[PDB]
RNA sequence: GGAUAGUGGCCUACCAUGGUUUCAACGGGUAACGGGGAAUAAGGGUUCGAUUCCGGAGAGGGAGCCUGAGAAACGGCUACCA
RNA sequence: GCGGUAAUUCCAGCUCCAAUAGCGUAUAUUAAAGUUGUUGCAGUUAAAAAGCUCGUAGUUGAACUUUGGGCCCGGUUGGCCGGUCGGAUUUCCAACGGGGCCUUUCCUUCUGGCUAACCUUGAGUCCUUGUGGCUCUUGGCGAACCAGGACUUUUACUUUGAAAAAAUUAGAGUGUUCAAAGCAGGCGUAUUGCUCGAAUAUAUUAGCAUGGAAUAAUAGAAUAGGACG
RNA sequence: AGGGGAUCGAAGAUGAUCAGAUACCGUCGUAGUCUUAACCAUAAACUAUGCCGACUAGGGAUCGGGUGGUGUUUUUUUAAUGACCCACUCGGCACCUUACGAGAAAUCAAAGUCUUUGGGUUCUGGGGGGAGUAUGGUCGCAAGGCUGAAACUUAAAGGAAUUG
């Protein structure tokens, strides 16, 4: 039974991306998908996004252009502890000048370079580089 | 994810589901078994002193031919008995029955060193001298 | 717990240095202390309208809450006035950087002035050894039943 | 998919994004919750009555001709039976899966299907239990299913 | 294939899917108006019946269950809504 | 890629799929670039000047090249109709 | 209630039947004093800490106790064992 | 792996190599080891999916409930000017953040004590044709927090902070002749004395205190024994 | 422990074969093979491939279900039926072609979406022998099942593919 929405959302741009696509279909969606999706969005790694109401869970096709290697999440939303968040972007982003650590914090879902500069930490969501 | 959980909760059972397997690491389980202290001929320790039974005369593993010299030697601490090799040309001349001498491991984490059968152990000193210093003949063996 | 008797003991059960003089004809016969144990606590109507003695209530007693304050649920209520809670809380394990559930069963006296039954959330007080175990004193229950009397017959 | 066997069948109802209308019919709140009760008066669980108001009548879902769930009408008029009707024809099939058992004690399979059956029963029990709708420590019981069900 | 409307299908291409498949879900039953002018009423019956719909008040039938669509009972007439 | 102060440094910047807009590196000798000729009043064919296309090894391997193509240029002018959004 | 410097099954008397446990009780092992810390350097870790500082415990083994503010003291006493 | 007669390997001579006041050997452990795998292993055939299904503990568990829009306030980098005798502040400017309002919007709540802030204004005005600007009391802001009452669904996470031994560790300052160290020392009238120090960081689980309200739980009104008065 | 006991047939006895032949082949044939009531709990019990969920690519057959047709065939008077044909769609047992992709390869629509390493969960392995042995526990009438070590020994054992 579905454990992430979350993952099948991003694992559907990355087959969609790895394939050539320019759009995919996605199911269920979610708030936190909306979030996520929204933040890739304001990055450029995605074009736009449109939520279809089926009168149940939602559906969102979604536009992507190919500026896109990996979207990925992270399975247990761990907690990092700010100062930890330096490990995370390391173990998993190409190089320290581009790509995010996207995480759930008290101020939002944001990435890890708007968390800094506001100055807050919370939950892992995922990454996009 | 094959096979191992991911949970936030699961630490317990990641954790026990590691001590468990550390059983099948061969250096830790022996470490905790206490198989030193327990088997062994040495205490655990790295050397052990005993007394001189017989000089042996070990014949060599295939495909090689030759003699080996050797003695059986029971442990002070212990009375364990051993068979422990003599290393270098000569040296068997340079023991003796009821001889004090001071065994050392082969460097091989127990186990047999080459073409030697059975020996784990070697001859360090004598009538407390050292092999080496008798052979290149800087110091000669005591009186008694 | 107590219930009924109260003057069930070999020892005639009083508050001490608590006088009634039998000359002054009062109506009430027995004078009653009672304290606001603090922190804000309300010492309940039961303890002031009650008859009961206990020594070891928080409000009518001689002892006193201070130190820790914690809630637990309840999980025993058959030691005559007295209670078992568990508390359950989560402990962190570095290394998988996850966590396990962990739990300590905790007992506490509790005053007659409640009525506590299993499956109450509870806050509890510290006060002086009590007993062997007994660190700590029932002081408000954040419960009531948990929804006993909407399980009733058919319509 | 499938709680009890290797099954993956997807089908359902598809059911319609209008969730009021439909236009076309008329009648009355009023009217049909009439229909839902004289029908369950007659002994008819919730289900066949949305079955018989699919076909007769034109009834889509109750739920939007009438405000409410076809159940809830029914506990509204006095009119719930006991336990709920999925544990009903849990225990009613268990039962006479059982009397067959029993009649035929060489059955390997009947023994199977029979486990299968009320491990299905004593898990929604569990479910019904925590919510309320079943007084806590309500149980089936073999010996006293029979009883329960007629 | 590689970049196509996702948000616009073509209707015939709709058309053919499964009910849970379209891009919203909707059913593919339809209802009613039935009538046989022994009667002056309509009674109002559903495309997939299994109930053995009887016609308001004669005892006559109208249509028998079947796998999916009713069967209705030979001598008769409809409309769809 | 620029540097420390604004000069350009890393030889080099790659074409790219018109169609999927990932980089065409070397190694990738299966990929394409189509010169289509920019034509005059009454045909004639203005040589030397064309609307050009690139295209992925990848994309023409996965066989998407013939419907790829037809949507690039027809949302330039060069096809009317044939290419449907829709499916 | 007694005893204590004093809370407390600490002990006694009466009374009750409780208390802990797969979220591992209870039992066994430890060539186990605990901590500050040590070694190993991508990170995560792994291994070690009798031993300069803090805490605890002991004075061949057990128990008892005198003096005294403070010891169940051992460069104090008493007894038994060795 | 060499040695059974021309041994690149033994025993030596010669010469050469490596580290050098030091270098070898034994035992243990650490790194190599992604061969214990949380990060991060492997399980068709190499070691490894229980014969099969049910199932308790345990781990896990679909989506939805204040979002959007408007207004004010004051911060800290950075530009372009620098006014000025290296750094300075106003206005022009973007950028990134904090707070508080109004949008149908409890902020626990009364009962006063307090008021700092303008819907105020009472006069007018230093002065750029004036909303640029602050002193200034007589109708009209709550919450900023005192303290007394009366009552509060329950958690995780995260933030900032308090409480916190030294030595060790990281690290600043200082020319122990260098250095490991040490916490000294440095200037003069070196005849009656002047003076800089003896930092900082880490210190985490738990407990304490504050801010956040995303993510994940908990509780709520259905036989109304519901909510406000 | 009863019944049954045609057949085939561990054991046994034979005829041949053979240097030998306790066998292969032939003959006789006990248990057994079948059934009831109870045991036993193991098979290369095999797809040597845990389950649930998502996504990623093409093709023709087939099993079940359903929808659509001024399709075919059955004649009667056209139908209704039925069987058949075409298109589609769920869910099956499989095959074909490819490979973006995976692998040590053989190969694989999963064995893919993995150093660009996290959907949930169960289980097992950690060089080869020693050994599924010893020992304790437990189940079994028994045979035996489950659980399951070490000392010691050893430089390979092993997998896939290539050429001989
Ligand atoms: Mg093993
Ligand atoms: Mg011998
Ligand atoms: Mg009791
Ligand atoms: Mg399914
Ligand atoms: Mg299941
Ligand atoms: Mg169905
Ligand atoms: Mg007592
Ligand atoms: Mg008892
Ligand atoms: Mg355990
Ligand atoms: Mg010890
Ligand atoms: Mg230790
Ligand atoms: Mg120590
Ligand atoms: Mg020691
Ligand atoms: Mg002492
Ligand atoms: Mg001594
Ligand atoms: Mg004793
Ligand atoms: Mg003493
Ligand atoms: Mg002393
Ligand atoms: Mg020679
Ligand atoms: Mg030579
Ligand atoms: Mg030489
Ligand atoms: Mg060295
Ligand atoms: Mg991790
Ligand atoms: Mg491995
Ligand atoms: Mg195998
Ligand atoms: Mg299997
Ligand atoms: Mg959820
Ligand atoms: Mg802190
Ligand atoms: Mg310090
Ligand atoms: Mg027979
Ligand atoms: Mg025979
Ligand atoms: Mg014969
Ligand atoms: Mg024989
Ligand atoms: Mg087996
Ligand atoms: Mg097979
Ligand atoms: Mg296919
Ligand atoms: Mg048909
Ligand atoms: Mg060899
Ligand atoms: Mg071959
Ligand atoms: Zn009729």
């Amino acid at each position: 039974t579905r454990s992430s929405v979350l993952a099948d959302a991003l694992n559907a741009i990355n087959n969609a991306e790895k394939t050539g696509k320019r759009q995919v279909l996605i199911r269920p969606s979610s708030k936190v998908i909306i979030k996520f999706l929204q933040v890739m969005q304001k990055h450029g790694y995605i074009g736009e996004f449109e939520y279809i109401d089926d009168h149940r869970s939602g559906k969102i096709v979604v536009q992507l252009n190919g500026r896109l290697n990996k979207c990925g999440v992270i399975s247990p939303r761990f907690n990092v502890k700010i100062g930890d968040i330096e490990k995370w972007t390391a173990n998993l982003l190409p190089a320290r000048q581009f790509g995010y650590v996207i995480l759930t914090t008290s101020a939002g879902i944001m990435d890890h370079e708007e968390a800094r500069r506001k100055h807050v930490s919370g939950k892992i969501l995922g990454f996009v580089y | 994810g094959k096979g191992k959980p991911r949970g936030l909760n699961s630490a317990r059972k990641l954790r026990v589901h590691r001590r468990n397997n550390r059983w099948a690491e061969n250096n830790y389980k022996k470490r905790l078994l206490g198989t030193a202290f327990k088997s062994s001929p040495f205490g655990g320790s790295s050397h052990a002193k005993g007394i001189v039974l017989e000089k042996l005369g070990i014949e060599s593993k295939q495909p090689n031919s030759a003699i080996r010299k050797c003695v059986r030697v029971q442990l002070i601490k212990n009375g364990k008995k051993v068979t422990a090799f003599v290393p270098n040309d000569g040296c068997l001349n340079f023991v003796d029955e009821n001889d004090e001498v001071l065994l050392a491991g082969f460097g091989r984490k127990g186990k047999a060193k080459g073409d030697i059968p059975g020996v784990r152990f070697k001859v360090v000193k004598v009538s407390g001298v050292s092999l080496l210093a008798l052979w290149k003949e800087k110091k000669e063996k005591p009186r008694s | 717990s107590t219930e009924l008797t109260v003057q069930s003991e070999r020892a005639f059960q009083k508050q001490p240095h608590i006088f009634n003089n039998p000359k002054v004809k009062t109506s009430k016969r027995t004078k009653r202390w009672y304290k606001n144990a603090g922190l804000g606590f309300k010492t309940p109507k039961t303890a002031i309208e009650g008859s009961y003695i206990d020594k070891k209530c928080p409000f009518t007693g001689l002892v006193s809450i201070r130190g820790k304050i914690l809630t637990g649920t309840v999980v025993s209520t058959k030691m005559h006035r007295t209670i078992v809670i568990r508390r359950a809380y989560l402990h962190y394990i570095p290394k998988y950087n996850r966590y396990e559930k962990r739990h300590k069963n905790v007992p506490v006296h509790v005053s007659p002035a409640f009525r506590v039954q299993v499956g109450d959330i509870v806050t509890v007080g510290q006060c002086r050894p009590i007993s062997k175990t007994v660190r700590f004193n029932v002081v408000k229950v954040s419960a009531a039943a948990a929804k006993a009397n909407k399980q009733f017959a058919k319509f | 998919g499938r709680m009890h066997s290797a099954g993956k069948g997807i089908s359902s109802s598809a059911i319609p994004y209008s969730r009021n209308a439909p236009a076309w019919f008329k009648l009355s709140s009023e009217s049909v919750i009439e229909q839902i009760v004289k029908y369950a008066r007659k002994g008819l669980t919730p289900s066949q009555i949305g079955v018989l108001l699919r076909d007769a009548h034109g009834v889509t879902q109750a739920r939007v001709i009438t405000g409410n769930k076809i159940m809830r009408i029914l506990k509204s008029n006095g009119l719930a039976p006991e336990i709920p009707e999925d544990l009903y024809y849990l225990i009613k099939k268990a039962v006479s899966v059982r009397k067959h058992l029993e009649r035929n004690r060489k059955d390997k399979d009947a023994k199977f299907r029979l486990i299968l059956i009320e491990s299905r029963i004593h898990r929604l029990a569990r479910y019904y239990r925590t919510v309320a709708v079943l007084p806590p420590n309500w149980k089936y019981e073999s010996a006293t299913a029979s009883a329960l069900v007629n | 294939v590689l970049v196509q409307d996702l948000l616009h299908p073509t209707a015939a291409s709709e058309a053919r899917k499964h009910k849970l498949k379209t891009l919203v879900q909707g059913p593919r039953s339809y209802f009613l108006d039935v009538k046989c002018p022994g009667c002056l009423n309509i009674t109002t019956v559903f495309s997939h019946a299994q109930t053995a719909v009887t016609c308001e008040s004669c005892s006559t039938i109208l249509c028998t269950p079947t796998g999916g669509k009713a069967k209705l009972s030979e001598g008769t007439s409809f409309r769809r809504k | 890629m620029e540097n420390d102060k604004g000069q350009l440094v890393e030889l080099y910047v790659p074409r790219k799929c018109s169609a999927t807009n990932r980089i065409i590196k070397a190694d990738d000798h299966a990929s394409v670039q189509i010169n289509v000729a920019k034509v005059d009043e009454e045909g004639r064919a203005i040589p030397g000047e064309y609307v050009t296309y690139a295209l992925s090894g990848y994309v023409r391997s996965r066989g998407e090249s013939d419907d790829s193509l037809n949507r690039l240029a027809q949302n330039d002018g060069l096809l009317k109709n044939v290419w449907s959004y829709s499916r």
